């Protein structure tokens, strides 16, 4: 596959796929950092609602794609997220979400024509 | 989800 096909078939796909933004944070930071990463959190939830045609969902049960505020190594055990995270790698034959960091999202999202 | 489909580009 080229780049191009690779987009065409992500786009596609992207119009029949339920994403998630997750609400916690994995780790303390300040009052400044947590408004930077939920402005960045904000542009993503407008990028795959408006630009990729994606259901936002408030259950991150309830998705295709899981958008979180940190990387998944980083929340704490008793976290609901790293729970399901961990339940699902468990099971070879479960439904597969993908987790995503808000970091790998926006390369995603600037390899599919919408850099940010 | 299909696990086929690369997050990152070819
Ligand atoms: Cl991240
Ligand atoms: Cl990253």
């Amino acid at each position: 596959l080229s780049k191009s096909s690779w987009r065409q078939e992500w786009l596609a796909n992207l119009k029949l796929i339920s994403v998630s933004l997750v609400d916690e944070f994995p780790s303390e930071l300040s009052d400044s950092d947590r408004q930077i990463i939920n402005e960045k959190m904000q542009l993503l939830k407008d990028i795959f609602a408006n630009n990729l045609k994606s259901a936002i969902s408030n259950n991150f049960r309830e998705s295709d794609i899981i958008i979180l505020k940190g990387e998944i190594e980083d929340y704490p055990m008793s976290s609901e997220i790293k729970i399901y995270y961990n339940e699902l790698q468990n099971k070879p034959d479960a439904k597969k979400a993908r987790f995503w960091s808000f970091m790998k999202t926006q390369r995603f999202v600037s390899n599919m024509g919408f850099d940010i | 989800l299909s696990t086929e489909l690369s997050t990152e580009p070819p």
